[PDB]
RNA sequence: AGCCAGGAUGUUGGCUUAGAAGCAGCCAUCAUUUAAAGAAAGCGUAAUAGCUCACUGGUCGAGUCGGCCUGCGCGGAAGAU
């Protein structure tokens, strides 16, 4: 656990393990043998199925010993789906697109609680529902 | 890295994703043919004569309507 | 550019430009330009100053031009001695006099208009000020 | 060094000062913005 | 709910009035009823800091004059060409 | 206004996801506390990281910021016994 030299904060797929386009950059840029990496990626990657989005946080340590905290669906990736639809925006207000309710965000929370930790249950869900608002959806309950 | 990607883009390359050997750093791109002309005396114009490169052909894919409009004689 | 059609005669007496004006409220928008100075303008300056600030904007709100150009100002000749009849008509010009209303316009935010008629004034050949249509 | 008889600060820190009684603006970040005599 | 300082001018004219708003004081003139009007003086300054305000339109203007405080309405405003001073302001006494 | 802690960013947020991670710009302009934090200007940059900027957490301890109306001056201003 050291500062932001070489913490890198971005993954994508968990079933695909190997270097996707975004994860390119971020892997090429600390020099990661993802090879190993996916056996300790595999570990925690099985839990989870395929078709929700997953990050990762990068830690090496000083003696070329690297690490990670993966994730589980956060923030953004896990109301796309609630909506039933991963994207349509570019158009925030003049798109109305769905209609979502928080009480079931509320079980939602608790699953993004044990992945992304984000402050204050409805709160968070307010920032999310913005997401929603930023994706083109409408939330009410 | 970046700045054989930012030529890659600006020869329209798709940049695509950046792997790592040990001593080197890889990225595979896809470039068009008529800005290939004279890229390796352009390649180690900026990176010292270090790097290297292989082309290989993919497809025939989209010429946009800048480069469409160009070669009609 | 601006030109009066079909006016009544060819040329017009020169004339002293004395007094003030009567154009002094910004009465149709709410940002309108007033001018400090005594001079004259003509056609083609009154052209370039509406260009410069339409483009400053570039569509946004309503714009009114308050001064039309009125005086034919004739030239004579080059190589042309004096005399020898009044010469030809060659541009139209408005005698400006210190407190009219020129340039106005509406619809615009405060900020933009005041940078907008910046943009203008620099084209024009007499020293304005940017007013601001008060109550009554 | 632009001999320009108007001076506009170009940038955030272009600072404008009076050196010889001559009005100068000069910057720290872009050495293309030196200017004088307005 | 604006106040205004004023007096009683005397020995008016043209050259008279040219006097006055090159000493930072302007004239004007009280009427409207069964009574004289009254040409009163009123400093420039004051009154020209609180006509920003819309309540200095659609208000009974409170001007002192010798003790006696008088409730009046804004008629016509005629200010100066272009500088941005003020000329001459009209009260009816409302 | 500086100096240290920092930058309180959920959000790798869509999109065009090749990346546009506040940082291409169209947009929603949501929200977390409601002691320091806009879903964002700027070079920098392939894109992050970035240093900052907005704002100072606290250190010191006094006055201060920018327009307005104007008096008098500067620059703008180079010619030939």
């Amino acid at each position: 656990a050291k500062k932001v030299q070489a913490y890198v904060k971005l993954q994508v797929a968990a079933g695909m393990a190997n270097p996707s386009p975004p994860v390119g950059p971020a892997l090429g840029q600390q020099g990661v043998n993802i090879m190993e990496f996916c056996k300790a990626f595999n570990a925690k990657t099985d839990s989870i199925e395929k078709g929700l989005p997953i990050p990762v946080v990068i830690t090496v340590y000083a003696d070329r010993s690297f690490t990670f905290v993966t994730k589980t669906p956060p923030a953004a990736v896990l109301l796309k789906k609630a909506a039933g639809i991963k994207s349509g925006s570019g158009k925030p207000n003049k798109d109305k697109v769905g209609k979502i309710s928080r009480a079931q965000l509320q079980e939602i929370a608790q699953t993004k609680a044990a992945d992304m930790t984000g402050a204050d249950i409805e709160a968070m869900t307010r920032s999310i529902e913005g997401t929603a608002r930023s994706m083109g959806l409408v939330v009410e309950d | 890295t970046g700045d054989v990607i930012g030529d890659l883009s600006r020869r329209r390359g798709m940049l695509k994703g950046q792997e790592s050997e040990v001593t080197g750093v890889k990225i595979h791109a896809e470039v068009p043919l008529s800005e290939m002309f004279g890229y390796a005396t352009q390649l180690r114009s900026l990176t010292k004569g270090r790097a290297s490169y292989t082309m290989e052909f993919l497809k025939y894919d989209e010429a946009p309507s800048n480069v469409a409009q160009a070669v009609i004689e | 550019m601006l030109q009066p059609k079909r006016t009544k005669f060819r040329k017009m007496h020169k004339g002293r430009n004395r007094g003030l004006a009567q154009g002094t409220d910004v009465s149709f928008g709410s940002f309108g330009l007033k001018a400090v100075g005594r001079g004259r303008l003509t056609a083609r300056q009154i052209e370039a100053a509406r260009r410069a600030m339409t483009r400053a904007v570039k569509r946004q709100g309503k714009i009114w031009i308050r001064v039309f150009p009125d005086k034919p100002i004739t030239e004579k000749p080059l190589a042309v001695r004096m005399g020898k009849g009044k010469g030809n008509v060659e541009y139209w010009v408005a005698l400006i006099q210190p407190g009219k209303v020129l340039y106005e316009m509406d619809g615009v935010p405060e900020e933009l208009a005041r940078e907008a008629f910046k943009l203008a004034a620099a084209k024009l050949p007499i020293k304005t000020t940017f007013v601001t249509k008060t109550v009554m | 060094m632009k001999v320009r008889a108007s001076v506009k600060k170009l940038c955030r820190n272009c600072k404008i000062v009076k050196r010889d009684g001559v009005i100068r603006v000069i910057c720290s970040a872009e050495p293309k913005h030196k200017q004088r005599q307005g | 709910m604006f106040t205004i300082n004023a007096e009683v001018r005397k020995e008016q004219g043209k050259g008279a009035s040219r006097r006055l708003r090159a000493a930072n004081k302007f004239p004007a003139i009280i009427y409207g009823g069964k009574e004289a009007p009254l040409a009163i003086e009123l400093d420039h300054d004051k009154v020209m800091n609180m006509q920003a305000k819309a309540e200095f339109y659609s208000e009974v203007l409170t001007i002192v004059v010798d003790g006696k405080e008088i409730k009046v309405k804004a008629q016509d405003v005629q200010r100066h060409p272009y500088k941005p001073k003020l000329q001459h302001i009209d009260f009816v006494r409302a």
